[PDB]
């Protein structure tokens, strides 16, 4: 079938749902997936319990 | 004369009448020959599923027998006079006629009154045009263009009886028996529905007097019509094995006595029509045309104005090789927009001049004339006159071929027929979406 009609709008169906999901994540859980010991600048004397990449 | 006067001095249409309701018309000219015929309000779309095919199976055994002239006698008669006896079906018309010299009307008339009244409908003849017509139902799966607006028609009008072919279904053709063609021509061959006209060197005094002679037996002073929805569809046969491809796209045009037919014939004619052995190719005025003959985008296409009592199609046909489609569709769909919103005045002039010229140079012959005097009894009553043809095309103008073309085209789900190599045949929502302009 052509892209156009059919996957351009079956695609901005899927980026809504996208920006959806990402809206509610900066909207109301700003920091889920991160983590607070970045709000503190940096100290390379001291170093962090847990050192994990994201 | 100057084409005003000489419209004016065209012969008129007699029309009378007999008790049984069978109308006589006829239109006298000078010419030692003559066309008479019978036209009647019999079709596919009178039929339904079981007995679609009766009224073509009828017209097959029309001339093989009457229970006065049995078998080739009836021919033999015919070709004893150097008459010619002709017979066709739509879905809506089927009619009988005879080219006979103008000395032969009395016995053509009489001919004619014995096919349509008293057919034998034997059946080992029944059995023999069995065979005949199933042999034309595969003659006929030849045909593209044929096949191609059958389809248009049983997809455009699906779930109505004008969906239904002409011959109906071959396993219809196996199944039918003497006593469905018997009720078929009960139910359908009556005078009021009956037209008997005749063209050329007839008086209609004579020709009445015939009719009253031949004809007053019939049904004296019931099922008949109903509408026919119409739907935005596509049927898509691929065959790949196929050279060219047929692509039909219509729109729901008028039917027969809307007015509207005339503005639309004039912008089916800015259009057009085309194939690969025309002389003027890329000069032609219809941009479709020209755009057909410089870049072979086609092999030929036409405009076309179907009429039904109450709908039609409205629309093209166009046959191509299978890496074209896609632009004819372009061209074509563009070029209605392009009337729809633009239509300017001096090719509605030059369309206003191509139907008048088909509707003068179409009535040449009184074969021609008598079909349409019959035909026009049957679906406006009445014979219009070329004058009155000319009056009606003489008020178009692109104001109203714009409007009208907007009416009937303009973001207006299309029916649309493919057959063959079709693969480029563009998606329905791409053609549906060809049918409106974003810039209007
Ligand atoms: C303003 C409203 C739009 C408008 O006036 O468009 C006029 C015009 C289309 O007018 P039309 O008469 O409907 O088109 C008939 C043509 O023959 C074109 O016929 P066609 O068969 O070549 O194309 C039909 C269809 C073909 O479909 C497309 O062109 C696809 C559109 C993009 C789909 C997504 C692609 C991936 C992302 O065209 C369109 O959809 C419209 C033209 C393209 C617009 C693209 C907008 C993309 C936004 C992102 O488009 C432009 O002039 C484009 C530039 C202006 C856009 C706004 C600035
Ligand atoms: C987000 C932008 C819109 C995406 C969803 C709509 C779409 O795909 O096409 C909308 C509009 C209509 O396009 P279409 O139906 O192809 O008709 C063209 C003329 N025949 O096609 C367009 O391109 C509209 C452009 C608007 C600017």
């Amino acid at each position: 079938i052509p892209f156009h009609p059919y996957y351009t709008i079956k695609d901005i169906l899927g980026a809504l749902f996208m920006m959806l999901i990402l809206l509610i994540l900066v909207l109301f859980s700003p920091d889920l997936l991160g983590d607070p010991d970045n709000y503190t600048p940096a100290n390379p004397l001291n170093t962090p319990p847990h050192i994990k990449p994201e | 004369a100057t084409y005003a006067q000489a419209l004016q001095s065209v012969p008129e249409t007699q029309v009378s009448q007999l008790d049984n309701g069978l109308r006589v018309a006829s239109e006298q000219s000078s010419q030692p020959t003559c066309t008479v015929g019978v036209w009647i309000d019999a079709g596919s779309r009178y039929e339904n599923e079981k007995n679609n095919g009766a009224g073509y199976f009828v017209e097959h055994l029309a001339f093989k027998g009457t229970k006065n002239r049995p078998g080739s006698a009836l021919e033999k008669e015919v070709e004893s006079m150097g008459a010619h006896l002709n017979a066709y079906s739509t879905r809506e018309h089927t009619a009988y006629y005879i080219k006979a010299l103008s000395k032969d009307l009395p016995k053509a008339v009489e001919l004619l009154a014995d096919i349509v009244q008293n057919c034998s409908l034997e059946d080992s003849q029944i059995e023999k045009e069995r065979d005949v017509i199933l042999q034309e139902l595969q003659e006929n799966d030849s045909s593209m263009r044929d096949v191609v607006f059958d389809y248009l028609h049983a997809t455009a009008f699906q779930g109505t009886p004008l969906a239904q072919s002409v011959e109906g279904p071959s396993e219809n053709v196996r199944k039918l028996s003497r006593a469905d063609l018997t009720e078929y021509v009960s139910q359908h061959y009556k005078a009021p529905r009956m037209v008997l006209a005749a063209a050329g060197g007839v008086e209609h005094r004579q020709l009445l007097d015939l009719a009253q002679k031949h004809f007053s037996s019939l049904s004296g002073t019931v099922p008949a019509f109903t509408p026919c929805r119409f739907t935005g569809s596509e049927i898509r046969h691929r065959d790949d094995a196929l050279p060219l491809a047929h692509v039909a796209i219509a729109v729901e045009g008028p039917g027969w006595a809307n007015p509207d037919n005339v503005p639309l014939q004039v912008a089916n004619a800015i259009i057009g029509h085309y194939d690969s052995t025309y002389g003027g190719g890329t000069h032609m005025s219809s941009t479709l045309a020209s755009v057909a003959a410089t870049r072979k985008l086609c092999q030929s296409f036409q405009t076309f104005n179907i009429c039904y009592a109450e709908t039609g199609l409205l629309g093209a046909h166009f046959v191509c090789d299978n890496m074209s489609i896609d632009d004819m569709m372009f061209f074509l769909q563009g070029q209605w927009m392009r009337l729809c919103t633009s239509a300017t005045e001096s090719e509605v002039v030059r369309g206003k001049n191509i139907l008048r010229n088909a509707l003068v140079s179409h009535l040449d012959g009184t074969t021609p004339v008598c079909e349409d005097i019959g035909r026009s009894l049957l679906t406006y009553g009445r014979r219009i006159p070329l004058a009155e043809w000319e009056s009606r095309i003489a008020e178009v103008d692109a104001s109203v071929v714009r409007e009208v073309c907007s009416k009937y085209f303009y973001d207006q789900c299309p029916a649309v027929a493919g057959l063959g190599p079709i693969e480029q045949l563009p998606d329905y929502n791409r053609i549906r979406s060809g049918m409106f302009w974003l810039r209007f």
